RNA sequence: GGGAGACUGGAAUUCCUGGUGUAGCGGUGGAAUGCGCAGAUAUCAGGAGGAACACCGGUGGCGAAGGCGGGUCUCUGGGCAGUAACUGACGCUGAGGAGCGAAAGCGUGGGGAGCGAACAGGAUUAGAUACCCUGGUAGUCCACGCCGUAAACGGUGGGUACUAGGUGUGGGUUUCCUUCCUUGGGAUCCGUGCCGUAGCUAACGCAUUAAGUACCCCGCCUGGGGAGUACGGCCGCAAGG
């Protein structure tokens, strides 16, 4: 849930923290942890390709099983629910009956001690993973593939879910968290339920220090630059940019999705704004 | 085309009347409206305008090979019976009469009362 | 002069109107069939 | 007036399965007949109405044919 | 009871509410 | 409310003799069990105000019965209070 | 351990001869739970009053069961998950 | 139809897609804005979504009041009748106090079909910051909290006993006509209406569900405005109470 800080200092006045109620263990699994180092927003040339990145707490990677396809018919027990610094959701540690441990993004309502099954013969309880062909229409799913074998790509953020609308032919129509309606192959696998930690969006971060801990560097508005730096820069006193708003590299606002993509045939209707 | 049997849908609202002779599969082959026969405004809510529209639609279906029709009447009563009689009088044999008026089971909110 | 107006705004409230309501002197009489309703 | 055929010593039980017993109680439009034209007591009228709704839900009776 | 008394009371109440609306910011800043 | 089985076992525990049902001890014990059941019910349905009113009525009746017991004999009142785990 | 009556509608496509065995496996949840009892009755291939899931025909089944409230909900939940079941309904054959 | 939770059904409105199909549709006292000719309205098929639950359904039921009817299941409150087994006055009222409390409104997060304050045009008008028409945002819906007011009215505080009857209707017990099917009829308990005595009232009216006859406890009134306002205080995010 959400715990609210008392206004003891000006930096804590409206601030709030996550109430880590679902966490049952404060340490990760050693055999599933990989090193992770910050890039600073810089690519292979050493150039800043993404602004406002750098700093922030050190973190380690937990290997998430986004490709649950080999343990079909093998049951798992939820051993622990842990905190993951690399994503907004929490992760659940599974104990497979054959003696293998894995990580999955914890769905909503999953508890320690639950039983998680996978495959075409699994139930439709939260946490189970089966191909979309075996999932009835109208249910709520998450961690969906895009191609049959590529691993889960859609509906992975905290509190997010996908609604399975209907299947026709080899395609199942889905409603994305964005509201967009899309078609995907039925062979693609998905997990039943919503993603947990749904209240994490309501966190008031309070001070600049917390965002600096999270690895965000300060953002300078383009209107307070010089015209050599930003198209909006220049002018005596405050100004509105003196032109229609544009990116720091001069591109105007508007649609940026490339026309005639191969996936245009697989999209029923794009998301909507201002309705 | 040549459709010997057809359907006639009559929609009589409080200020208009629309007749559309329809192929039994739901396709519209000839339609006439109260404003299509030269009436406008309040004039087209009259039973006489409904009669004219019904007769016009009946002719425009008759040259299409429609001889026998069944009527699906609908809407608040303004010129429904006059429309039926004008359908029969224009050389069309009217077999069966069914009143299909959409009756909600208490669903949407109606507009506020006028004063 | 206010009581004399007699334009539309002056007589819009007196128009019998009230479909099947507010029986007035000039309200349209109900059409009656020859046979009893039963 | 009329007779509450369900308060009698031969009053058959009311079910949502026996379709004919309910068909005798709905009008030709599929609407539930009123209590006065039927004559049964208030408890039996409620039983009839609940049975009719249940039967409609399992597609045993039309939803207003 | 005559609705005249209700009318007098309602005119008083309406005028007071109008006065309260007209001086909201002034009252907030003075108190 | 309580079924017959819990009523009988509670009455057998707290009844003054093997027949009484209206003794203040029996009434208070039954009210206590009913109140605990209602409390656990209201823990789940926080917005069931109508049942909460009945809970208040039961609490008042038990308070009155305990008042009567204390005014009649303080020893019985102390014994009942300690046996049922009540404060006052 | 309350008595229930469970009426299901199965789609008409499947063979009527496989309905009786297939239900019996479904009621294994109530049988194994707490020592419960069923009386399965079948009267199928009856036309519906209205279209249900693109179907005008339907196979009606009536199950009389005496189980725990938790058990019957579990049976009901599985039945709706199965695609061969068009609709289902649970009644309490008690005074309710 | 007492309350809470979960799941779920059908009609209709709206929108989207695709057929048929043309030149109007819509709206009014009468019109115009508006929609349509880029193919509208109409008609058929499919799809998405939200909200409210026709007939049953009433001066009928339940709840302390506010209020409560699509279906099913789970959990739960009260009431009535009979037996009278049990306790043996344990009752009543209740200053302050606590809780609940329509609608509107407020906060945070969702949702948004229809309706729709504000706001836009059109019309009417001498003028229309309105009535009417076309659009239409908050809001109405859900979750979790605030608010604490209503013609929150039966304009009738709670408890108890007594004082002609007649007639409907809801729930339950029982004797006698007896087919025992039948509102057969009676008796009795608990509700809910109508008419009417005695009595009361300024009158209207009330009248065994009292506004009659009495006893116990509480709240409130003391000419009309100023004024349920100012000042102070308490409560509330604010509106405000």
């Amino acid at each position: 849930g959400i715990r609210k800080y008392k206004p003891t200092t000006p930096g804590r006045r409206g601030a709030s923290v996550s109430d880590f109620a679902e966490i049952t263990r404060s340490t990760p699994e050693k055999s599933l942890v990989r090193p992770l180092h910050g890039k600073g927003g810089r690519n292979a040339h050493g150039r800043i390709t993404t602004r406002h990145k750098g700093g922030g707490h050190k973190r380690a990677y937990r290997v998430i099983d986004f490709r649950r396809h080999d343990k079909d018919g093998v049951n798992a027990k939820v051993a622990h629910i842990e905190y993951d610094p690399n994503r907004t959701a929490n992760i659940a540690l599974l104990h497979y009956l054959d003696g293998e441990k894995r990580y999955i993004i914890a769905p909503q309502g999953l508890k320690q001690g639950d039983v998680i099954e996978s495959g075409a013969n699994a139930d439709i309880k939260p946490g189970n993973n089966l191909p979309l062909r075996n999932i009835p229409a109208g249910t709520v799913i998450h961690a969906v593939e895009l191609r049959p074998g590529g691993g889960a790509k859609l509906a992975r953020s905290a509190g997010v879910s996908i609604q399975l609308l209907g299947k026709e032919g080899t395609y199942a129509a889905l409603r994305m968290p964005s509201g967009e309606i899309r078609r995907v192959d039925v062979r693609c696998r998905a997990t039943v339920g919503e993603v947990g930690n749904a209240e994490q969006s309501n966190i008031n971060w309070g001070k600049a220090g917390r965002m600096r801990w999270k690895g965000k560097r300060p953002t300078v508005r383009g209107v307070v630059m010089n015209p050599v730096d930003h198209p909006h820069g220049g002018g005596e006193g405050k100004t509105s940019g003196g032109r229609h708003p544009v990116s720091p590299w001069g591109k105007p606002e508007g649609r940026t999705r490339k026309p005639n993509k191969p996936s245009d045939k697989l999209i029923v209707r794009r998301r909507r704004t201002g309705k | 085309k040549n459709v010997p049997h057809g359907a006639a849908h009559i929609k009589s609202t409080f200020n208009n009347t629309i007749v559309s002779i329809t192929d039994p599969q739901g396709n519209v082959i000839a339609w006439a409206s109260s404003g299509h026969v030269g009436f406008k405004g309040s004039r087209k809510s009259t039973p006489f305008a409904a009669q004219l529209a019904a007769e016009n639609a009946a002719r425009k279906a008759q040259e299409h090979g429609v001889k026998k029709v069944d009527v699906f009447v609908k809407g608040p009563g303004s010129g429904r019976e006059t429309a039926i009689r004008s359908l029969q009088a224009a050389g069309l044999e009217v077999g069966t009469i069914s009143d299909v008026t959409p009756q909600p089971h208490n669903g949407c909110r109606p507009p506020k009362r006028r004063r | 002069l206010e009581r004399i107006a007699e334009h539309w705004e002056a007589r819009r409230g007196g128009v019998p109107a009230e479909a099947g309501r507010e029986w007035r002197h000039e309200s349209e009489p109900a059409r009656r069939p020859g046979y009893f309703p039963r | 007036t009329r007779k509450c055929v369900f308060c009698s010593k031969k009053g058959q039980t009311i079910d949502y399965k026996d379709t004919a017993l309910l068909r005798t109680y709905i009008s030709e439009r599929g609407k539930i007949r009123a209590r006065r034209v039927t004559g049964n007591c208030v408890q039996h009228q409620r039983d009839i109405a609940v049975a009719v709704k249940n039967a409609r839900e399992v597609a045993l009776l039309p939803f207003g044919s | 009871g005559s609705v005249i008394k209700k009318r007098r009371k309602r005119m008083s109440k309406k005028k007071h509410r109008k006065l309260l609306r007209r001086t909201r910011v002034q009252r907030r800043k003075l108190g | 409310a309580l079924t017959a089985e819990q009523k009988k076992e509670i009455l057998g525990q707290y009844g003054l003799h093997d027949t009484d049902t209206g003794s203040p001890e029996a009434q208070v014990a039954l009210l206590t069990k009913r109140i605990q059941d209602l409390t656990e019910h209201l823990k789940v349905h926080k917005h069931d105000h109508h049942s909460r009113r009945g809970l208040l009525l039961l609490v008042g009746r038990r308070r009155r019965l305990l008042k009567y017991v204390a005014q009649v004999d303080v020893a019985r009142y102390r014994s009942l209070i300690e046996r049922l785990g009540l404060r006052r | 351990m309350r008595p229930y009556e469970i009426m299901v509608i199965l789609d008409p496509t499947l063979d009527e001869r496989t309905v009786a065995p297939s239900l019996e496996t479904f009621l294994n949840v109530i049988r194994k739970d707490g020592g419960t009892v069923d009386k399965v009755d079948i009267w199928g291939r009856r036309r519906l009053a209205y279209e249900i899931a693109k179907h005008a025909e339907g196979i009606y089944a009536v199950i009389d069961v005496k189980a725990e409230p938790a058990t019957v909900s579990e049976l009901d939940r599985q039945l709706n998950l199965n695609e061969s079941v068009l609709r289902t309904k649970v009644l309490r054959t008690d005074k309710h």
